[PDB]
DNA sequence: TGCGAAATTCCATGACA
DNA sequence: ATTGTCATGGAATTTCGCA
DNA sequence: TGCGAAATTCCATGACA
DNA sequence: ATTGTCATGGAATTTCGCA
């Protein structure tokens, strides 16, 4: 059997609602299984139509075989069938309930709620702007596994902005005190 | 002046007037038979004026100028001095056309990795859709990956919007521009700081210096035009298929496509290449390695017979950008500061500043 | 289709399919173990689709379709079947830009009289100057003398204003011009049978049909720039210096000035020529006339090593002339009626009609 | 001494008060003396304004030497002077009452006058259009004396308009009573 | 070890307003 | 302080299939 | 019958929007 | 049914003045 390639599965899956952000409430994200490259897009409802929009774009980058996620409303609509149909993008369910991915999937996605988490105090409201800089941050990370990041697994070589001081990612004394306070 | 002619007159020996001719005077003037006819000799304290009443009947060159004078009058080296007032006449030298062409074009080296180099530029103004009417274009300078955003203005402020967007996939260490008024806006200036990234700018009025990103713009709007053919020119729609489509498209000189150099592996579009299949993703982005240093690149051609390469301290013409109509073409003489490489120089321009300008964009002043 | 692929499978030999490599089954299509891959090798009913579904992602051309399908398939002489496409493809056909030149330029015989033939044409919008906007400019194709007038418009009422006014001197064979609005009314029609004058006119955008008066446009504004230098741009009150500057200056090349070539005797200007002074009026005449015919002419220069040359019967395209934003830049193919000259044509055209039309707007149909 | 030579001297004079035509009144007459070639300018009045603003147009094809003319008060005038000291022409003068031009002048400036009167008859106002005809004419018209017309001796070349029924030139029978009674 | 035909490469032309 | 580029389709050249 | 310098001719370049 | 042209100023070439 052949070895992984980037393109060859794109785990999709929606977070939020977040805090309202220059009109947005959830976050679509992307990830892709061999590399754990990872995409981000803002969306004002976890539809269908919003799925589209939003893989509309990145799929006029690079498509992906497969996409796999769970039985979300979004994701099982035939409207979504109808456009993956479209453009020969195979749809893989996971079980309801019982959610299966990948370690590395699953560990990528599991960075990306902490970090979201971690800025989304303090300025609830302004993650919209800082998309852009998680998904670097994010995509430069080293994987312990694999000896390389996703920006290097995908484009083959180093990166013009390595994350070098790999954080804390965990919520300090303050934020713990506001973000038990936030949520009052 | 009348010192010479004098000793002339006189059957006596002088420099310049060759002894076989004989220099008579008649109604007051000294005269000579030269094989054309019988001419003036002027005095050297007149021939200035001469020359200048001649060359301004049509603010002639040259030979035109010379057959002018030569129907009246014969001296030594009548040209020189010709030629020594078209060199001083302001008007003639801002108004005419050059007629040396530049030296050979530079093929600067292809970026060496994707992200080193981005050129960027707008399309437009299109016919409106969606209200949009220009499209940003980024280029990435090693391999040709193309994004396209649509835009209401060639703004800063749409600008930013889109690379923002895009450098959440990347951030490259150079964009390189024209000087548009997006580009050059201090708002753009701190926006790229912020990021570490440098902007690189193209001499003033050259695009062939952004060609990259203008060349791709030629495919853009060509495969929008046959997938437009007896539409509407509806395109907003169409800007993400021509994406897609383009960086998907080989370059029969490299055999590969943009997507191809950028990834090493094609994604799941019509007609994936599907030899590499068999090595893992490791061994791939090694042969990808090679791939990308291996690719053709050509070299300079070879110059014209009638090019000029600047010189340093050389007097040199800028060209008028958007000239006036009934206005002349050039700006006056100025120096060559610093030969930057042979296409691109520095002056001390027209006011007293510094410029950086394409030897396209100069003329090398005649007469010296 | 799968006659010839059942044929083949079971080891015998089909023309188009070399012997030496093996034709398996797999996944229920026929392939081939090729240097490069193993490739499918559809049926030929099949082949038709897949060529135009390559070409289709970015309608690209010969080689760039090739790469897409070698992807995948084999077949015999595959580019045969993309070139068939190619040729087929609407929207590549009126999009694409040549890449064969035309042929070299025709150097039209000089007319052998003076008011043989005018080239006449206008110049402007100009800086309003007394309410004027437009020159017209009317050049004697032999001798180059050149009239001026300053008109309001562009149009037919200024044309045979100005033009009975310049045919009080002499009355010319033909009058040479482009397809402007004032030269193609039917009044100008009228006012040219009323004088036994013949119209010519140059095929539809090509000015270099007009060189003659063309060029001399250039003079005319050159001088008039270099005039201008420095003052508010009052045109108007110099055409008349700029006429009699421009008639009294040397041609380097024939050594003479319109107003010579058109007098054979020098008027009361600066530096007049005075070689003549001893001849009869009648001498004087004879000397012009052989001035005349012993002119330089120029010859056609070497066609350049990608020209082509239109061939009757050939499928051609003529360039659309002021195309839309996102349009095609050329009309559909049509046919080469009959060849004028090796640089002018007839084609039987985009609607139905016949059209004389330069080399320099059309293109040869690639692919036949 | 040396031959005669075109633009050697003009002759010029004034024809008029004519009826009014498109606005005109009179008619400048440049003959020269080489060749006989005419030009005729319309002018609103005999004035040294209108001959310098005519002999600008004549004078920016062609520059004579000298001009000669009566001593009419346009061209006696310094304002005229100054005109043609500024272009090198030299000025020229037949003494007063006692005008005198070359054979061929007087006899060209003689049909002049005639042809004009035959024309100005049943059209007595529409004569301005005519000028250009009328011109050619003249230019076209066989020297007894010489060889060849004023545009053969001007250019040197035939013209392709030769005016070859030379004609009566005079006034035909319904003219006379039609002109004895035009000036009633 | 050499042929005829296919495949590939070369490259001038033109457009990025 | 910066710098032309590359799809295109005939022609020229190389390679291929067979001997 | 030959030299050094001037004079002439050649000609690629660019503009007629 | 029509068609490029020619001022320009360095360079290349020819001619000139003298021997
Ligand atoms: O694309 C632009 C552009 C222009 C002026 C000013 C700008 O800012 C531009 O972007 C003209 N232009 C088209 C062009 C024309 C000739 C060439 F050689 C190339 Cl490469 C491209
Ligand atoms: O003079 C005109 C003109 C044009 C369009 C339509 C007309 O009617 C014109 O008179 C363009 N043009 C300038 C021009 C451009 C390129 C050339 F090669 C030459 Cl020779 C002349
Ligand atoms: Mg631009
Ligand atoms: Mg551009
Ligand atoms: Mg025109
Ligand atoms: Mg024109
Ligand atoms: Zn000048
Ligand atoms: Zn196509």
């Amino acid at each position: 059997d052949r070895p992984q390639k980037p393109f060859d599965k794109f785990f999709i899956d929606y977070i939020g609602p977040l805090p309202p952000s220059q009109g947005y409430l959830y976050v679509l994200v992307v990830v892709d299984g061999m590399t754990g490259f990872t995409w981000l897009y803002p969306t004002k409802a976890p539809s269908t139509s919003a799925t589209v929009k939003s893989l509309n774009v990145l799929t006029s980058i690079a498509i992906p075989k497969v996409i796999h996620s769970d039985q979300g409303a979004a994701f099982t609509s035939s409207t979504f069938a109808e456009w993956a149909k479209e453009r020969g993008i195979h749809l893989e369910f996971s079980t309801p309930y019982h959610p299966q991915s990948s370690g590395k999937v699953e560990r990528k996605n599991s960075d990306i709620k902490r970090l979201l988490t971690k800025l989304l105090v303090g300025r609830p409201t302004k993650w919209y702007d800082l998309l852009p800089v998680v998904q670097l941050a994010l995509n430069n990370t080293y994987s312990p596994v694999l000896k390389y990041t996703p920006h290097q697994l995908l484009f083959g070589i180093d990166s013009n902005t390595p994350f070098a001081n790999q954080d804390t990612l965990d919520l300090t004394r303050e934020e713990e005190l506001s973000l038990l306070q936030e949520i009052r | 002046l009348d010192a010479e002619l004098d000793q002339l007159l006189q059957g006596h020996y002088i420099k310049g007037y060759p002894k076989q001719y004989t220099y008579f005077l008649e109604d007051g003037k000294v005269k000579v038979s030269r094989p054309e006819g019988v001419k003036i000799i002027p005095p050297q304290s007149d021939r200035q004026k001469i020359v200048l009443q001649a060359h301004n009947l049509a603010h002639t060159g040259r030979e035109a100028t010379l057959l002018k004078i030569a129907n009246l009058y014969w001296w030594p080296n009548m040209r020189k001095d010709v030629v020594k007032q078209l060199g001083r006449c302001q008007q003639c030298l801002i108004t005419n056309a050059s007629n040396k062409a530049s030296g050979p074009i530079l093929r600067p080296d292809r970026p060496q990795k994707p992200f080193d180099k981005f050129f960027i530029d707008y399309i437009g103004p299109l016919p409106p859709s969606q209200g949009y009417l220009y499209v940003l274009v980024v280029v990435d300078g090693m391999t040709g990956f193309t994004w396209l955003y649509p835009t209401k203005a060639p703004s800063t402020s749409a600008t930013v919007k889109s690379l923002n967007v895009l450098t959440s996939i990347a951030i490259p260490k150079v964009i390189h521009s024209d000087q548009g008024a997006a580009f050059t806006s201090s708002t753009f200036a701190e926006w790229a700081k912020e990021r570490g990234i440098h902007l690189e700018f193209s001499t003033p009025y050259h695009p062939q210096s952004s060609g990259k990103v203008e060349r791709k713009n030629s495919d853009i709007k060509r495969l929008l035009t046959k997938l437009l053919v007896g539409r509407p020119t509806k395109w907003y729609d169409l800007l993400p298929v021509v994406q897609l489509a383009l960086n998907n498209t080989y370059s029969p000189v490299l055999k590969y496509t943009p997507h191809q150099l950028l990834f090493g592996i094609d994604s799941n579009t019509p007609f994936a290449n599907q030899d590499t299949l068999d090595l893992t993703r490791e061994e791939e982005l090694s042969l990808l390695q090679e791939i990308r240093t291996s690719l053709y690149h050509p070299s300079t051609p070879p110059a014209s017979s009638r090019s000029w390469s600047p010189v340093v301290g050389q007097l040199v013409q800028e060209r008028v950008a958007r000239p006036a109509s009934l206005r002349p073409r050039w700006h006056k003489p100025s120096t060559v500061l610093k030969v930057l490489n042979p296409r691109t120089v520095v002056i001390l321009d027209h006011l007293g500043n510094n410029r950086t300008v394409s030897i396209d964009n100069l003329k090398p002043t005649s007469h010296q």
